[PDB]
RNA sequence: AAAGUUGCUGCAGUUAAAAAGCUCGUAGUUGGAUCU
RNA sequence: CAAGACGGACCAGAGCGAAAGCAUUUGCCAAGAAUGUUUUCAUUAAUCAAGAACGAAAGUCGGAGGUUCGAAGACGAUCAGAUACCGUCGUAGUUCCGACCAUAAACGAUGCCGACCGGCGAUGCGGCGGCGUUAUUCCCAUGACCCGCCGGGCAGCUUCCGGGAAACCAAAGUCUUUGGGUUCCGGGGGGAGUAUGGUUGCAAAGCUGAAACUUAAAGGAAUUGACGGAAGGGCACCACCAGGAGUGGAGCCUGCGGCUUAAUUUGACUCAACACGGGAAACCUCACCCGGCCCGGACACGGACAGGAUUGACAGAUUGAUAGCUCUUUCUCGAUUCCGUGGGUGGUGGUGCAUGGCCGUUCUUAGUUGGUGGAGCGAUUUGUCUGGUUAAUCCCGAUAACGAACGAGACUCUGGCAUGCUAACUAGUUACGCGACCGGUCGGCGUAACUUCUUAGAGGGACAAGUGGCGUUCAGCCACCCGAGAUUGAGCAAUAACAGGUCUGUGAUGCCCUUAGAUGUCCGGGGCUGCACGCGCGCUACACUGACUGGCUCAGCGUGUCCUACGCCGGCAGGCGCGGGUAACCCGUUGAACCCCAUUCGUGAUGGGGAUCGGGGAUUGCAAUUAUUCCCCAUGAACGAGGAAUUCCCAGUAAGUGCGGGUCAUAAGCUUGCGUUGAUUAAGUCCCUGCCCUUUGUACACCGCGUCGCU
């Protein structure tokens, strides 16, 4: 019937001389004349006494077999996820009872289709800019100037803050100038930052399930507990007066809202830079001793030179050394310190070796 | 096969409204042309002719013609 | 890798089913006879059917095939079938019996048969 | 009335509502054959 | 040694008890089922309001004694917030005597008594009959066994008796073919077993027990699997290993943002935007801006108009413009009209979330769906698998399934092979002759052949074919011979989808907006390219395996009525003349580049590398100002192999190298193709990521937002 192996029966086949015998060639075609079902019938208008005829050929209103013909044409116009087959071919009488169902069927069917189409339909950041807004209009920051600094996983913004006229003994004294470091939510591309972020036993029970905002305001807490321990040990970092979600508020380095330059864009003299080197070890010997932590990101960025002094910055990513990968992460940030070291000339720069082994 | 059996034919049709776009994909048939069906078949049919059914040997006959 | 599908070994299973005497273990034969009865298509098709029927046919000498039924199976199988030998094997000199069934036997008025032995269940 | 969703006709009671924790026991209800 | 406790292992779907419950020896006291009975009474019975005895654990009064364990209570850890959680002590209790309490998932979630309807053999007790075995062969009965049978039990297995919504039940059966007897008790979900009343108890609480009101469902079985983060399996150079080329580090081009601007049209924003919109824009393009020109307002009505509706216009003023665009100048033109009312046209003007078509993506996957047959009332299920097999739901074989169809495959184009075929003066060779040079060379000339080279058509050829292992010895997988190839690269691409892009490709388009100082047409100029800065491709380099120069020497697609040969002038860019080619006829034997030999440079920001900048020259174009290009001197800067991260690739492949086409009046750093040189590593995995696929469960449960204020 359909099998593509077939089978021939061509050697049964006994006698053919004329096979196009004109008895199976019939021309049939009744689309454009008048035979063909598939056409409207042109409808009378409604009778008022409510039947046509009279004697035994009365046909009534309803008058069962029309009123199925009826019923299948208002089936042809149903929606179109229906299927309704070839009803005008074939004689279908149909009746209300069914009729009436099949339409209840299409219009639940074509109602929750729209349901789920609008439910489909129904599904710096505004939030953040308000939050900017709220703390302006608080009276710690008196006004926001620009953005200063533009990173991949947070925006760095100079601005002026305010003076509070709260007289307590407890205030924290807010500076003239402040950067507010806002990191992006709405970046996907955070997705290493838990090869340092689990590792840290003060925060893999609550980022095991943690969502990305809450990742990032996890990430804003540690900074700014590093940067607080940091200016305990009395290294050269923003203190951070105020953290809002995943906004840190912290001291600007630098003067009439003009960044502190960092190392690498800074042109300092052979003995400056030999110095510049020695505050680098004597800060990564203080942050490995006394701060108990590896910054883990130490590089030319990373620092800045202000008033002949380095200062360290961007210390979300640094971890204890306590981490499995803290000691690496360690000879990393000294072997890249030696390496920008050397570039500079600075012939007393020790090895990266040498370095770790004296941090 | 898709270039010589099926004749796909694209029409827009223009109602109140708007456009209906029309779809006809026709597959030609087989029994080459008497007017109808192209000649060679689709590329993986193939029919067996079933073999005349010849005479078994009984007795070694010499017939002379 | 290199297996053949539905169609092709479809095809050599019914040229196997009908058509087993003309053809045989050699390649080409079966090749151009494949020719001479189907009406094939392209040349690729024709040598993948032609190649099924040489592998098909040499699984026939390791005895039946699951998958075809004619009723010919070469003309030693039709020999091994009908295999007489000279002696019945039911026809035993001697049999030993239960005294249950001897009793059964008694009982059905056939306790005179000789060559039955009457063995103890020790 | 449909209601066999008040059930004598004629409902249910393992899991959907439901058989007392168990036994004795009075009133009640029903009670083996057997006399033409 | 003492103190109280509890009788494990023996302990089983066994036993007994009305239930709760009931395991240490021995004795005493009454009880009790079943059995056996040619025993005695003779209907004395079944179920039961009231009423009554018992009723686990917990609890309550008095006493006794208190091993252990232990509610309460006391410690210690644990933290954004722990107060659950865990380990240590410890009261009542848990133990015995005498009185209350009377409740449990007190369950078989299945009242009691009686009859019938399938089968089977285990187990406990009693009884009956025995082939036979043991008490060291027992001297006869007798206990421990075995083979049966009966009655009454706790259970089991099997069945298409039958029933049921089904799960299941041999009773939950013998039910619309509806009646054996009898007790209790239910009537949608809550409110609620709550209030009130009565009664019991010392009490806690038990028994009995509503209403108002509120709600359209609550609830029971079974089916598919959204979903699993639950688990394994599986596949992928748009993943990894080993690696190669890199990108990201510089300069430049281009695209997208931002910043400016009169405008720096426009869409597209993980892969599935960012050398994309054939989108490399002097005008056009061109939508955008700054200003002008025209009606190119069809057709219908009304008014004007022949005693003119009008059109076009020299000279001067204005004007960039022989722009009557307006004024002066008064010459033309014979209804071709004009002014409003209507509504037509033209839109690169709005909506891709109103659309068609096309295209992209899931997916270049691995599925999609009937027919007949089986099961179930039905949702549904088998077919569509236990396993093996492959690039493939590709296949084998099991098998209540058998056969199919779409997809994959087959197919079509291209590549490798044919000294067999077809036939060449628009292709080539050989021979001979003619030469030319020193028997060798001639792409240097002509006729005999001829088809090997070149063309392009048929036919052939390769199939897991043969061999050896592996194999559920099937399907097929590794290795080898012979062979040109044991096998390339693409086109086409299923079901179901996406608010993916496109109204800006259409005289495709629905609703529209505008339509005469127009979002319509055309013209002039500008802009799309403007630059502090960011993000993606791409191109040059970082020098010695290199650069310069000279010499040498080989292609393939494939354009061309513009492609160009040849001769002359020029250093080049170019210019002049004469030709051929509408094309294997001519450019062209396409004397391409990388590469091959020789010279010089020798680690130097060096002659590496040419970003930036001046001057000149030529071409194309109305117009090169924003350098359009191309050429010649000069200027010679960052750059000394590049952080985090990241792309692509398995064999004529990656890389290196140039040629053609598209865009093109002028043009490639893009892209589509094409040859040339030509590798390393691996031939394996889920380690990242992504996608699968099978099994099991499977259609937001609970404990941890408030203070005050007056009317």
């Amino acid at each position: 019937g359909d099998s593509k192996v077939s089978i021939s029966f061509e050697n049964y086949r006994k006698v053919h001389p004329y096979e196009d015998s004109d008895s199976s060639e019939d021309e049939v075609d009744w689309q454009d004349t008048r035979d063909d079902p598939y056409r409207p019938a042109k409808p009378v208008p409604t009778p008022k006494k409510g039947f046509i005829g009279k004697g035994k050929d009365i046909t009534t209103k309803h008058d069962e077999v029309v009123c199925g013909r009826k019923n299948t044409a208002r089936m042809e116009n149903f929606a179109p996820e229906f299927q309704v087959g070839d009803g005008i071919g074939m004689d279908l009488k149909l009746s209300n009872h069914v009729f009436n169902a099949l339409k209840q069927h299409a219009y639940s069917e074509e109602r929750r289709s729209a349901r789920l189409h609008e439910k489909k339909e129904h599904s710096v950041d505004p939030k953040t800019r308000l939050l900017m807004y709220k703390m302006v209009n608080s009276g710690m920051l008196e006004t926001i100037t620009g953005c200063i600094s533009t990173g991949k996983e947070s925006v760095v913004f100079h601005a002026y803050g305010g003076s509070m006229e709260d007289e307590k003994e407890d205030s924290k004294v807010i500076p003239t100038e402040c950067a507010i470091k806002v990191f992006k939510t709405t970046l996907n591309e955070f997705k290493n930052r838990d090869k340092y972020i689990k590792d840290d036993f003060r925060f893999k029970d609550r980022f095991s399930k943690l969502n990305p905002r809450k990742i990032i305001r996890m990430w804003a807490e540690k900074e700014m507990h590093n940067l607080a321990r940091m200016q305990r040990a009395g290294i050269p970092c923003p203190t951070v007066v105020l953290l809002k979600k995943h906004i840190l508020v912290m001291s600007f380095i630098g003067h009439d809202q003009v960044p502190a330059p960092k190392l690498k864009e800074v042109k300092l003299n052979s003995e400056e830079m030999k110095e510049a080197y020695y505050q680098t070890l004597h800060l990564m010997r203080q942050l490995y001793h006394e701060c108990t932590l590896v910054h883990a990101d130490l590089s030319e960025y990373n620092m800045l030179w202000h008033a002949g002094k380095v200062w360290l910055i961007d210390v979300s990513q640094s971890v204890e050394p306590t981490h499995p990968h803290g000691l690496e992460f360690l000879f990393r940030d000294c072997r890249n310190v030696s390496q920008f070291f050397q570039k500079g000339g600075v012939k007393e720069a020790l090895s990266e070796r040498e370095l770790f082994n004296a941090v | 096969p898709v270039n010589y059996y099926v004749d796909t034919a694209v029409r827009h049709v223009l109602l109140r409204q708007g456009v209906l776009g029309i779809k006809v994909k026709i597959m030609l048939p087989w029994d080459p042309t008497g007017k109808i069906g192209p000649k060679k078949p689709l590329p993986d049919h193939v029919s067996i002719v079933e073999p005349k059914d010849e005479i078994l040997p009984t007795t070694p006959i010499s017939e002379q013609k | 890798g290199r297996v053949r599908t539905k169609t092709v070994k479809k095809a050599a299973r019914v040229i196997i089913e009908k058509y087993y005497t003309r053809l045989g273990n050699d390649f080409h034969t079966n090749k151009r006879v494949c020719e001479e009865i189907a009406i094939i298509p392209s040349k690729k098709l024709r040598n993948k059917i032609a190649g099924y029927v040489t592998h098909l046919m040499k699984r026939i000498q390791r005895g039946p095939v699951r998958g075809i039924s004619i009723k010919l199976q070469e003309e030693e199988r039709e020999r091994r079938d009908n295999y007489v030998p000279e002696v019945s094997a039911l026809d035993q000199e001697i049999i030993e019996v239960d005294p249950d069934t001897k009793e059964m036997l008694k009982l059905l008025d056939f306790g005179s048969l000789s060559n039955l032995q009457v063995t103890q269940p020790t």
